[PDB]
């Protein structure tokens, strides 16, 4: 955070916050490029997965930056400018998930971005603890999550419709509805039940 | 602290005309002029400029790729697209709207200047369709970044998206050249702004007795007398009053007590010029000094300075009574005595100063400034054909 | 690269056009410099949104170099006007009048003459000036009657003749008949083989000078009694005789 002993201070955490911000902005740019064509090409796959690995590594740093709950680092990064990139990644998540789900071959990159979401909320949960009761950090958490709150609809629809997917596909009129008891169910009859 | 949707601001230059900071702001005319022009605020003490023909509303804020996606859909604007209120970052593309007209800022294809070739001019079209009404924002400071928040008070650069030209300060004109020009953004009225039934600076409104404060009708003097009148003169046009403070920034804040009040009468365009040597009178724009006409309001008859925000919702409309104190004289508006009841600025006033205050509506002002726009056009017409 | 360069040049170009047309008397490097500028800017075809900025009133330079050291400048202007930007406004510029004038004047001229052959391929995309243009084209083809580039010139000439009105085309066909019957040299032979196809196109719609056309057909049959390129010209001369049938149905 500071290097007390040296003359000129260097706050290396704010620099890599800015680096994540630039990474996020260019990931958003990649999204706007593929936002129209929507059949994602293998070169864009192979490039963008590597970019997701980059983002995963830097979120792993940001976890282990504040994984020890040292409060000066909390006060620094909570004040810091990363919160735009939070909202931007959430936008990226919600708007990628749709076409990643709708396409067969894109499940690998869906696994990648899924994993990035996992590390995203790991980092958020890590920095989301140091609260007496409310905290100005807690204020800012809730406020910018509410500022995010359009795409949250999409990710919760995504989660519940892949969740009670798994729940209802053992229910009353599925498991016997196939003749084999195996899942050779016709998809229109699947829609119907 | 920053800028979002509906944060209505101004765009003002500080030209160095003869090595003096000519703080001229951009005047959007409309309703008789598709162009734009400038408006000085240097002699704001004595030649008070208008605010209402100068402001713009931050309508929308999107990235380049999102805008080109909107262009790819050749309404509903993708349901916002964006926020929320979409807090401004540099490199966003924006829509601006002259709030009085309903026009939108566009680049021209014409050559209505010098010209000084292929570098276009400034227009105010109707509809945001096409590319002409979109504006990239760039920091005019390498110290500050693109992608971070647009601060209060940033001299920056605005470039088109259709013509992709630098919005330049010509000579005194404004054009889409290839050369840059700083542009100041001051939070006038923002945001949101603020709640209804509240006295907001920079607002056209009436002036009720409890009966109004009237001007003489058509064919009068140049209408310079000031009287009371009862009845439906509220519904009549000439009972309208626009407030101005001495504040340029945060001029569209709330109206709190004891602050300056530059009473521009609407339908004349004139000012409520207290010449307390004689009485409460009416004079033009170039007359209007501070100590000539700027007033302060007290809650009582007996008798702050500055906040850099909206301020408190100080005075309502219904259960609210103000009392008019001039700064330089301390007078108080009472009357004297076919209701042509002459109102005077007096050291004491009666109990008959219990003014009630009512606002106006949008279409009322949309008629009102159009009225004298028409008048000052056809006075030129009359004088030219009399010549 | 077009987009990047054009944006950086709108940033600093550094009136230039009007006073650029001055120093022909006077130093040639600035003239060729602005020629290089317009040649560079002519190398670019959304992109339409900056094609507007390409489009952002150079016809002063176009007309000023359309007829007036020289041959690089008008070629650069031709490239610019062709790439950035009907047919009668296009033929308003009649540029090639001085070229077809000084064509037969037998080395900067020798540069410009085989230079502006490929220029004349770019206008391949009913009054008297069209007839004078066809006459000047026949005169420059007579200056061609280099040679491999003159083959492209003759293909452009045949295409411009087949573009059309037909009365001005017949006024030019008067000159074609009065010239080609003498050489029946190989360039005029292929030119008459093309004019036979033009008369075959205008035969059924066009059915004084028809008697001259019949006399030219009989003269071509008589010159065909003298027996290559003349073999193909005589093969198309059957189309000339059929066009005489269906149409009537160096100086």
């Amino acid at each position: 955070r500071t290097q007390t002993g040296n003359n000129t201070t260097v706050n290396i955490i704010i620099s890599t916050v800015d680096y994540l911000l630039r990474v996020q902005e260019s990931i958003s740019d990649f999204y706007w490029y593929y936002s129209g064509k929507d059949v994602i090409d293998e070169q864009g796959q192979r490039n963008f997965s590597k970019a997701i690995q980059v983002a995963k590594q830097v979120f792993n740093t940001l976890t282990e930056y504040i994984q020890g709950p040292c409060t000066g680092n909390q006060q620094s990064l909570a004040h810091s400018r990363l919160w735009d990139a939070v909202v931007g990644f959430l936008h990226v998540f919600a708007h990628m998930q749709m076409k990643l789900s709708q396409d067969s071959s894109q499940i690998e990159l869906l696994k990648e971005l899924m994993d990035l979401q996992k590390d995203m909320v790991v980092m958020l949960l890590s920095m989301l603890e140091g609260n007496v009761v409310n905290g100005t950090i807690g204020k800012q958490m809730v406020d910018m999550l509410v500022e995010s709150s359009n795409n949250v609809e999409m990710i919760l629809k995504f989660f519940d419709m892949f969740l009670k997917l798994k729940d209802l596909t053992s229910s009353d009129t599925f498991k016997e509805y196939d003749p084999d008891g195996k899942g050779v169910i016709s998809k229109r009859d699947f829609h119907k039940a | 602290q920053f800028l979002r949707t509906d944060d209505e601001v101004v765009l003002q230059c500080t030209a160095t005309i003869h090595k003096e900071q000519q703080k001229l702001c951009l005047a959007a005319e409309g309703f008789g002029n598709r162009l734009c022009f400038l408006e000085s605020t240097s002699n704001s003490k004595n030649v008070p400029p208008d605010l209402s023909i100068c402001t713009f509303v931050l309508e929308q804020s999107l990235s380049v790729r999102a805008l080109q996606e909107m262009l790819a859909n050749t309404f509903m604007m993708k349901t916002a697209q964006g926020g929320g209120h979409r807090t401004l970052l540099y490199g966003h593309a924006i829509l601006l709207r002259h709030s009085y007209s309903g026009m939108y800022l566009c680049c021209l294809s014409t050559s209505r200047s010098s010209t000084d070739k292929l570098a276009f001019d400034v227009g105010l079209q109707e509809d945001t369709t096409g590319e002409a009404c979109w504006w990239t924002i760039h920091p005019a400071s390498k110290q500050r970044s693109e992608g971070e928040k647009v601060r209060v008070g940033d001299d920056l650069i605005l470039v088109s998206v259709s013509s992709e030209r630098y919005l330049h300060l010509s000579y005194l004109h404004v054009d889409a050249a290839f050369q840059q020009t700083l542009w100041s953004v001051a939070p006038i009225s923002s945001g949101s702004e603020a709640a209804q039934g509240y006295l907001i600076g920079g607002d056209v409104l009436r002036l009720l007795h409890g009966e109004c404060l009237t001007v003489p009708s058509g064919e009068h003097e140049q209408r310079r007398t000031v009287h009371y009148e009862g009845g439906a003169v509220s519904v009549h046009a000439r009972s309208l009053w626009r407030l101005e403070t001495l504040r340029v920034a945060w001029s569209g804040s709330h109206i709190r007590w004891g602050q300056p009040f530059r009473l521009r009468h609407v339908t004349t365009g004139k000012y409520l010029s207290l010449m307390e040597d004689k009485s409460l009178l009416l004079m033009d724009k170039e007359k209007a000094d501070v100590k000539s006409t700027a007033f302060t309001f007290r809650s009582s008859k007996e008798k702050r300075k500055e906040v850099d925000g909206m301020g408190t919702s100080e005075i309502k409309y219904g259960d609210s009574v103000c009392f008019i104190q001039h700064i330089g004289t301390g007078l108080w508006l009472t009357y004297q005595s076919s209701i042509q009841r002459k109102a005077i600025m007096h050291h004491e006033g009666h109990m008959d100063d219990g003014l009630n205050l009512s606002r106006s509506q949008h279409e009322e002002s949309r008629t009102a400034r159009v009225i004298r726009s028409t008048v000052f056009l056809f006075n030129r017409f009359i004088r030219g054909l009399d010549a | 690269n077009a987009n990047v360069v054009v944006r950086l040049l709108i940033r600093r170009p550094e009136g230039l056009l009007a006073a650029m047309e001055e120093a022909i008397k006077i130093g040639n490097a600035i003239m060729t410099f602005y020629a290089a500028l317009i040649d560079l800017l002519g190398r670019c075809a959304e992109a339409i949104r900056i094609r507007s900025i390409l489009r952002s009133g150079d016809l002063v330079g176009v007309i000023s170099i359309a007829f007036q050291f020289c041959p690089d400048h008008k070629a650069a202007m031709v490239l610019f006007l062709d790439r950035v930007y009907v047919q009668d406004f296009l033929l308003h510029l009649l540029g090639f009048l001085p070229d077809l004038r000084a064509a037969a004047s037998l080395t900067d001229m020798a540069l410009a003459l085989n230079r502006y052959l490929c220029t004349a391929v770019l206008p391949l995309l009913p009054l008297f000036a069209g007839t004078e243009h066809h006459a000047s084209l026949i005169d420059s083809l007579l200056h061609t009657v280099k040679g491999c580039s003159l083959t492209k010139a003759q293909r452009d000439s045949i295409e411009v003749c087949l573009l059309s009105r037909p009365s001005m085309m017949q006024h030019l066909l008067r000159r074609l008949v009065f010239d080609v019957p003498l050489l029946n040299k190989m360039p005029l032979k292929l030119l008459t083989n093309h004019y036979e196809r033009c008369w075959k196109y205008y035969c059924l719609p066009g059915g004084a000078s028809e008697e001259e056309l019949h006399l030219s057909r009989k003269l071509f049959w008589g010159i065909f009694d003298a027996l290559y390129e003349q073999e193909l010209f005589k093969l198309a001369l059957p189309c000339l005789s059929a066009v005489a049938g269906a149409l009537p149905p160096n100086f």
